DNA sequence: CGTACTTAGGTTAGGCTAACCTAAGTCAC
DNA sequence: GTGACTTAGGTTAGCCTAACCTAAGTACG
């Protein structure tokens, strides 16, 4: 699938796996953007040799001021994209995404100011995601916890607070999760589970459904 | 086919035009467009094309709060109805 | 300056020329686009390929039924784009052109079918430039 | 040791074991031709999707039909150079292996025809291996 | 086809090229053996990297110590395989290249020394290449009044005698069948029809009939005049 | 198959057998492909296979030029014909 | 004497598969 | 414990197309 903007589109998933708290490896960025390794290394040494980030002793990736500059300003375009798309056009929940996506890479400095004033100064994406670098332009939330995390310490009822660009990527399970109603700002319920790589049921106000690890890692709730 | 191009209504001794189109080409000019919009040669706004001789001439215009010098490729870009 | 997208803004230079009534040449793509000729002559090639054009005998640059519609697509995406931009955003009139070239090749059909009912049904730009291609649209699930 | 064609290696490898009558398993590769065992998973794994093997439940390597028909060609060509590095060219009897290893990558089917006229129809290499595949060479124009 | 030896052809073509009194630019090395500009570019600068070759100011490629040492021993493993294809082995004259720049790749000095017993110290290839790095491997003739068939037509043709056909010719099997048959090979006399201007397809009788050669094959045939 | 494995022979009680085959993993040893030339392990030779007790001891073999010890790897890819 | 186009040689970004590696982790006996 | 594979994250060589460039042609009117 076109990155549009392939620079822009490794600063970003660079940014989306330090909020999910993964080690971003080059290997994740292979596997997400579905490249090979080498196509990762070399395009990565190019962000390298332009000063945009650089490659640490365990091999995880670290963005430069400039570098983490850009990439807050493609995440910030992207999630204007997503509250304009979703409180004024009206494009439907699981599709919004996938248009921002392509957006976050076209828009001007100039129409984000216009759609700060027209959305009245949004501080959270339309899937609880903070915006970011809107001081740049012109809240506490350690008290968050992941779903897996929360099922591995014994489950409880919780209320939907974000859910990561990551789980936003298949319109499927976004779609699921709204019927089932797993949405921001709704109660769900956690069922305990033992040990790691284990599927997490969660019963919302509409129906139950299961969540694979990686999908309940990048799933951030507030416990009872 | 009923509306004409500036360029040509010129030519043919001028005359009052409702402006309707600016062409992508026109666009494409930042500047131009702020004069076009400042001295009223928007679309739905009433217009005097003043009569030209020659070819690659610039074309006098003038809109409700003044006028302007199309050059021969812009005025060939906008359309009215006359 | 970045096309975003070379073969949609090829076949969009040339909508624009045939709606100017001026000779759509290779050197008017060269002139407008500011690309040397042989980039224009090889980009065309590819495009003759492809399908999407093919060149007359007076050597005049031609659509096929597959490159106007694409290039119908195109102007529909950015002309719809602009109403956004000057009746909603309400981003400044000599700014949108520029902005709306580039957002013509990221709008999805989907996004174009909720601006048609967000704008009221709109039939021209707001510089007057007849929106087309809005019955290829449809209504989707609505 | 740089294998000039990795397939081809891998094939007459599983085809010494069974010559040998050793038990054709990865690890036996891994051995032989000195790479890592994960090496030699991936590459099996290219070859069964190519449908040049396939992994038995004792985990052997087994050759498709399309697979033993490559091994024997490669086979043919190395036994066939062997005749003529120590018939013909007279390289030292320890040398000819190494050699006939490389060789037998880059043989075409009409110069072994021409070997087989030139060594007076061999049925052995010349440390007593039977040539395999003779029948499937043909005679060409002649 | 495959290259056996990305290195090595790239070494060989090089040397090919200068044999043949051609400018040896990056799009020269792209059309022989049929790879993108960028694939050449970037394989050419592996080399750099390596020390066998640099671009010089007009951007023509040339061999380091190192790099026309690995090109000459490449060349001579090409020419002796030809002479053992031929000699020996007894493969068609029209095959016996592509073998060649097959069996270049993986012949050791130890067989080279062999075949130099073998087959008596020969000095040409069939095709009429002189063998270079003899030496190397353990009286040279002037071959400076031998003329390019192209340049004998421009000049008026006349009758030579062929001396040598170049790798680049030996390319092209059907070419070299043809040849054959018209009797344009080492050691054949040929008239050559004179030809106006350059880029002109050149016509040439030989023994058995008569043939034409396009301008980039005329080049590469080189002969003695009367 | 008639022919057998100078290591099963010797693990038999040994004999006097003709060398047939010398497999190719024999041959990427070029020091005892050396060895095996200078005492007589070639095709169309005889040699006398001593008896050997055990799995994963040296197979003694006498050639013609003398004898030498093969390791049951190489004895197992050398194969003979029992006179 | 320009305008329109072709030719020749080259660069860069952004992709790919094949064929190797090291280094832990797992599995059947 | 041991041998036989799997997994996880890499590298390198050797290819590709698309989309640009400069420079110096040829073609035509
Ligand atoms: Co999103
Ligand atoms: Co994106
Ligand atoms: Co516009
Ligand atoms: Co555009
Ligand atoms: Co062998
Ligand atoms: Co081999
Ligand atoms: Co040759
Ligand atoms: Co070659």
């Amino acid at each position: 699938n076109d990155l549009i903007d392939t620079t822009e589109m490794y600063l970003r998933t660079i940014y989306d796996l330090e909020e999910e708290g993964v080690v971003p490896l080059r290997a994740r960025i292979a596997e997400r953007l579905e490249q090979s390794g080498g196509t990762v290394s070399q395009t990565v040494a190019r962000m390298e040799r332009d000063g945009l980030l650089t490659v640490a002793e365990d091999r995880h990736l670290e963005l430069t001021k400039a570098g983490r500059a850009r990439a807050i300003s493609v995440m910030r375009k992207h999630r204007l994209a997503e509250r304009l798309l979703v409180d004024v056009i009206g494009l439907e929940w699981e599709q919004v995404h996938l248009e921002a996506c392509r957006w976050e890479h076209v828009m001007s400095e100039a129409v984000e100011r216009k759609l700060v004033k027209l959305l009245g100064n949004p501080t959270t994406s339309p899937y609880g995601n903070p915006i970011p670098g809107l001081d740049e332009l012109g809240p506490v939330d350690t008290d968050l916890r992941r779903v897996d995390e929360v099922a591995r310490s014994g489950g409880g009822r919780a209320l939907v607070c974000r859910i990561a660009e990551h789980v936003q990527l298949d319109p499927d399970l976004m779609s699921e999760l709204k019927k089932v109603g797993v949405v921001p700002g709704n109660e769900i319920d956690i069922v305990a589970v033992a040990g790691v790589n284990k599927p997490i049921q969660v019963q919302g106000s509409e129906g139950g459904t299961q969540l694979q690890p990686g999908i309940a890692h990048a799933v951030m709730v507030r416990v009872k | 086919t009923d509306l004409r191009r500036v360029d040509e209504v010129a030519r043919s001794g001028g005359g009052r035009a409702l402006v309707c189109r600016i062409a992508e080409h026109v666009q494409l000019d930042p500047d131009l467009m702020s004069e076009l919009k400042k001295v009223g040669v928007v679309p739905g706004n009433e217009i005097d094309i003043v009569a030209v001789a020659g070819v690659n001439k610039p074309i006098q215009v003038q809109g409700s709060e003044g006028g302007t010098q199309l050059q021969p490729g812009i005025a060939h870009a906008v359309m009215v109805r006359v | 300056n970045d096309l975003i997208d070379t073969t949609e803004m090829y076949l969009r230079t040339i909508y624009d020329l045939e709606e100017e009534g001026v000779v759509p040449l290779r050197a008017r793509i060269a002139e407008r686009l500011e690309q040397s000729g042989g980039t224009v002559s090889q980009t065309v090639a590819r495009m003759e390929r492809d399908g999407l054009l093919t060149v007359a005998e007076d050597r005049h640059l031609e659509l096929t039924k597959a490159g106007r519609a694409r290039a119908i697509s195109v102007m529909r995406k950015h002309r719809l784009a602009e109403r956004l931009l000057v009746d909603v955003i309400g981003l400044e009139w000599e700014q949108v052109h520029l902005e709306a070239c580039r957002w013509e090749h990221v709008m999805s059909e989907a996004v174009e079918r909720k601006l048609v009912k967000l704008l009221g049904n709109p039939t021209t730009s707001p510089y007057g430039n007849p929106i087309p291609g809005l019955d290829e649209l449809g209504v989707g699930d609505s």
